[PDB]
C-alpha cells in the first residue's frame, strides 16, 4: 500500500491509484472524498537558473532566449533583446525587470498581466471583467486582482465550490401552471400549497410584484379558446405570505376580448401595460393592466409569436417566433426599431428570460434542438449554456442558478446559470406542466422609476431613455397634437377585495360580501396578524 | 372530402392557396369573404368572427355597432 | 410659438424648460436631452462616460482598458 501507486486510507485499506477523490468512496470511512493528499499538495520551487514562466512552465535559463520556445505560450522568449553590455539597471522594462547569465536583462510580466502587444518589455492589466462567469454577481477589475462583489439586496453567502449572494428575504416560489390548476412550491420548505383551482385550458404566467404594497402579488394568466368559445387574459392575487387553501382566489376576466391563443404574455412594472402574443392572430399588442385601451403593436413578419420578455431598465421588449422561420428579435415598447438578434442554428425557440442583473443578458430555451443559450442584448457573444436539456419548454433565471421545464418528462430541473457544474432536477409534475417561473421580488427590479410624466392621454409606452405617447388600435391623435387621441377615455377597472389571512384562520363572505378572517389560536386583528 | 373511399386523395394534403375574395381561416381553411363577421360560425371555431371592431363592411351591407355586418 | 419658459422641439410641440436636460426624452427626437452640457468632474480627475464615476490620472493613460467604455488611450490620450 505505496503512496506513489496506491492511496493509504485511515482503515489501514489501500486505494488503487486514480480512485483516490474520484467523487465516490473507494475507502469506506469517507475520507477517500478529502483535500489531504490528493489535493494541490506541492507548487513547484524554482531558482535563479531556471524561468517559472507565464503559465507555470519552469525551464532552465539556457532555454530562456534560445529563440526555441518551451513554455507553449513563447513567453521563454518574449523581449529576448541581447547584449552583455545591457543591465536592468538601465530599466528599459516596465514592471519586474531582471538580469539573465547571458546577454543582459530578460524581463516577465507581474502574474495578472500580458505583454503590450503593441511594444514588448511593457505589459496591460487584463480586464478580468470580460471573462464570463468569472464573478457571480459583479465585477470591479484592479491590476491583475479583482473583486466578486454583489449589489445592493444582496448579502455575500461563502457557498461549496464557490461564493455567491443570498436573497435578502423570503426564498423564492416557484409557480407551476397546468391546464387546469396554478401551483405554488416553496424552494426551502419544499412544499405545494393551494392556488388557483377549478379553471381550465391554462397555457402562460407572470405577475406583478404588490402593486398596492398590502402585501399581496397580481399573477396574470392566459386561457386557450376552447371548442368555439374564445380565450381570455385573467389576472388575481397571491399571497407573498405562508397562506393557502384557506384563501378563496376570484379570478377576473380583462375583458379582452377577440382571443385565441396567447403562448407569450409579460407584464411591464414600470409602464404598468400588459404585452401578449396571439400565436393564430400571427401578432403581439399591448393593453393597460386592467384590459382597456388596446392597441397592436407588432402585426408584420410574425409566422407563430412564442413567448415574450420585457427589460423596462433599457426600454427593450423581447420575442421569439417559432415557425417556419425560427427567429428572436428585439425592439422598443413603442415598437420602433424592430431588429432581428439571433435566427442561425435555432430550432423550436419557445421560451424566453432575461438576466437583469448580469450585463442584462439574454437566455432562451429551444425545444427541438434541446439546448439552452445566452446572448448579449445585443446579439454578440452567443454561447450555449447547457445542452442535452432534454426539450427545455421553459425558462427563468434566478440567483446563480437557471430553471427550465424538461417538457414530456413534467420534470423541473436546475442547473448553475454560467454552464459549469452538472445538473439537478427538483421536482416531476404532469405533462400538463407549461412554465416554471421563480415568483421573488429581487426577480423584477421594483426601484426602476417610470420615465412618463402623465403628459399622455390614453398609453404612454417606454423606449431607451424615455417614453412616446399611443392611442387605442382604430384611433388616431387629434390633428395637430401628438398626445390627444379622438377614442373616448374608459374609466379604471375596480378589482375586487382580496381575502388575507396571513398566520392562518379562513376567509368568510358576509352580508356585501367583504372577506373576512376567523383568527386561529394565539393571533389576533382584522387579518390576524399579531399574537 | 374523402372521394376515393381509402382517403388516398386527402392523405398527405397541403392546404391551398386562398383566391383573391376568400380568408384563410385559423385551421388553414378557405371560405367567401361575405362570410367574415355575418353573425355565424362559418371556420369552425368562429374565427372568422374574431376581432371586427376594427374593419368596415363591403358597400351595400350595414355595419352593427358589434362590428358584424349585414 | 409658445411661452418664453417652454423649449420648442423641432416639430413644433414646445416643452416646459424643467424638462430639458432631466434624464429622459420628451422631445419625439429626442432634442430635449441632446445638445444638454455634459457631465464632469475635478481637477485631474475624468468620468468614463460609459458608466459615469471619477477616475484619476493614474488610470486615464494607463496604456490600458481601465473604462468600461475600452477607448481611454485613444479617447483621453490623444
Ligand atoms: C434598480 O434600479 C435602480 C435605479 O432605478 C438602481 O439604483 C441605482 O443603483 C446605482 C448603483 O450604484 C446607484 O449608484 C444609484 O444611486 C444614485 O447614483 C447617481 C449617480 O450615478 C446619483 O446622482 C444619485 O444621487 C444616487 O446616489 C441608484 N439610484 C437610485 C435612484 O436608487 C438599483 O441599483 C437597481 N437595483 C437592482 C437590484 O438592480
Ligand atoms: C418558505 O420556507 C421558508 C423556510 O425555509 C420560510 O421562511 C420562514 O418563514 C417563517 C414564517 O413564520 C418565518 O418566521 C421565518 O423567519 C422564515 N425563516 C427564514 C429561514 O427566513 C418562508 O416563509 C416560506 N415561504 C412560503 C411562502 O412558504
Ligand atoms: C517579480 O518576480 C518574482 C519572481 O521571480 C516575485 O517573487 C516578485 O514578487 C516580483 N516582484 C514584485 C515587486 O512583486
Ligand atoms: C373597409 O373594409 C372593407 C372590407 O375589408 C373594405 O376593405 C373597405 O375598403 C374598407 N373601408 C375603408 C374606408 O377602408
Ligand atoms: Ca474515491
Ligand atoms: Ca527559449
Ligand atoms: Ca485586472
Ligand atoms: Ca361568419
Ligand atoms: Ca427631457
Ligand atoms: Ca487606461
Amino acid at each position: 500500500c505505496e503512496s506513489p501507486q496506491r492511496f493509504r486510507c485511515d482503515n489501514s485499506r489501500c486505494v488503487y491509484g486514480h480512485q483516490l477523490c474520484n467523487g465516490v468512496d473507494d475507502c469506506g470511512d469517507g475520507s477517500d472524498e478529502k483535500e489531504e493528499h490528493c489535493r494541490k499538495p506541492t507548487h513547484k520551487p524554482c531558482t535563479d537558473t531556471e524561468y517559472k514562466c507565464s503559465n507555470g512552465n519552469c525551464i532552465s535559463q539556457h532555454y530562456v532566449c534560445d529563440n526555441v520556445n518551451d513554455c507553449g505560450d513563447l513567453s521563454d522568449e518574449t523581449g529576448c533583446n541581447l547584449g552583455d553590455n545591457r543591465t536592468c539597471a538601465e530599466n528599459i522594462c516596465e514592471q519586474n525587470c531582471t538580469q539573465l547569465s547571458s546577454g543582459g536583462f530578460i524581463c516577465s510580466c507581474r502574474p495578472g498581466f500580458k505583454p503590450s502587444t503593441l511594444d514588448k518589455n511593457s505589459c496591460q492589466d487584463i480586464n478580468e471583467c470580460e471573462e464570463f462567469g468569472i464573478c457571480p454577481q459583479s465585477c470591479r477589475n484592479s491590476k491583475g486582482s479583482y473583486e466578486c462583489f454583489c449589489v445592493d439586496g444582496f448579502k455575500s453567502m461563502s457557498t461549496h465550490y464557490g461564493e455567491r449572494c443570498a436573497a435578502d428575504g423570503s426564498p423564492p416560489l416557484l409557480l407551476l401552471p397546468e391546464n387546469v390548476r396554478i401551483r405554488k412550491y416553496n424552494t426551502s420548505s419544499e412544499k405545494f400549497s393551494e392556488y388557483l383551482e377549478e379553471e381550465e385550458h391554462i397555457q402562460t404566467i407572470d405577475y406583478d410584484w404588490d402593486p398596492e404594497h398590502i402585501g399581496l402579488s397580481v399573477v396574470y394568466y392566459t386561457v386557450l379558446a376552447q371548442g368555439s368559445q374564445f380565450g381570455a387574459i385573467k389576472r388575481a392575487y397571491i399571497p407573498n405570505f405562508e397562506s393557502g387553501s384557506n384563501n378563496p382566489i376570484r379570478e377576473v376576466d380583462l375583458g379582452l376580448k377577440y382571443l385565441m391563443q396567447p403562448d407569450g404574455l409579460a407584464v411591464d412594472w414600470v409602464g404598468r401595460h400588459i404585452y401578449w402574443s396571439d400565436a393564430k392572430s400571427q401578432r403581439i399588442e399591448v393593453a393597460t393592466l386592467d384590459g382597456r385601451y388596446r392597441k397592436w403593436l407588432i402585426t408584420t413578419q410574425l409566422d407563430q409569436p412564442a413567448a415574450i420578455a420585457v427589460n423596462p431598465k433599457l426600454g427593450l421588449m423581447f420575442w421569439t417566433d417559432q415557425g417556419k422561420q425560427p427567429k428572436i428579435e428585439s425592439a422598443w415598447m413603442n415598437g420602433e426599431h424592430r431588429s432581428v438578434l439571433v435566427s442561425e442554428n435555432l430550432g423550436w425557440p419557445n421560451g424566453l428570460s432575461i438576466d437583469y442583473l448580469n450585463d442584462d443578458r439574454v437566455y432562451w430555451s429551444d425545444s427541438k434542438e434541446d439546448v439552452i443559450e445566452a446572448i448579449k442584448y445585443d446579439g454578440t457573444d452567443r454561447r450555449l449554456i447547457i445542452n442535452e436539456a432534454m426539450k427545455p419548454f421553459s425558462l427563468d433565471i434566478f440567483e446563480d442558478k437557471l430553471y427550465w421545464v424538461a417538457k414530456e418528462k413534467g420534470e423541473v430541473w436546475r442547473q448553475n446559470k454560467f454552464g459549469k457544474e452538472n445538473k439537478e432536477k427538483v421536482l416531476v409534475v404532469n405533462p400538463w406542466l407549461t412554465q416554471v417561473r421563480i415568483f421573488h421580488q429581487l426577480r423584477y427590479n421594483q426601484s426602476v422609476s417610470n420615465p412618463c410624466k402623465q403628459v399622455c392621454s390614453h398609453l404612454c409606452l417606454l423606449r431607451p431613455g424615455g417614453y412616446s405617447c399611443a392611442c387605442p388600435q382604430g384611433s388616431d391623435f387629434v390633428t395637430g397634437s401628438t398626445v390627444q387621441c379622438d377614442a373616448a377615455s374608459e374609466l379604471p377597472v375596480t378589482m375586487p377585495p382580496p381575502c388575507r389571512c396571513m398566520h392562518g384562520g379562513n376567509c368568510y363572505f358576509d352580508e356585501n360580501e367583504l372577506p373576512k378572517c376567523k383568527c386561529s389560536s394565539g393571533y389576533s386583528g382584522e387579518y390576524c396578524e399579531v399574537g | 372530402t374523402d372521394d376515393c373511399g381509402d382517403n388516398s386523395d386527402e392523405e398527405n394534403c397541403v392546404p391551398r392557396e386562398c383566391s383573391e375574395s376568400e380568408f384563410r381561416c385559423a385551421d388553414q381553411q378557405c371560405i367567401p369573404s361575405r362570410w367574415v363577421c355575418d353573425q355565424e360560425n362559418d371556420c369552425g371555431d368562429n374565427s372568422d368572427e374574431r376581432d371586427c371592431e376594427m374593419k368596415t363592411c363591403h358597400p351595400e351591407h350595414f355595419q352593427c355597432t358589434s362590428g358584424h355586418c349585414v | 410659438e409658445c411661452g418664453s419658459g417652454n423649449f420648442r422641439c423641432d416639430n413644433g410641440y414646445c416643452i416646459p424648460a424643467s424638462w430639458r436636460c432631466d434624464g429622459t426624452r420628451d422631445c419625439l427626437d429626442d432634442t430635449d436631452e441632446i445638445g444638454c452640457p455634459p457631465r464632469s468632474c475635478e481637477s485631474g480627475l475624468f468620468l468614463c462616460p460609459a458608466e459615469g464615476t471619477c477616475i484619476p490620472s493614474s488610470w486615464v493613460c494607463d496604456e490600458d482598458k481601465d473604462c468600461s467604455d475600452g477607448a481611454d488611450e485613444q479617447q483621453n490620450c490623444a
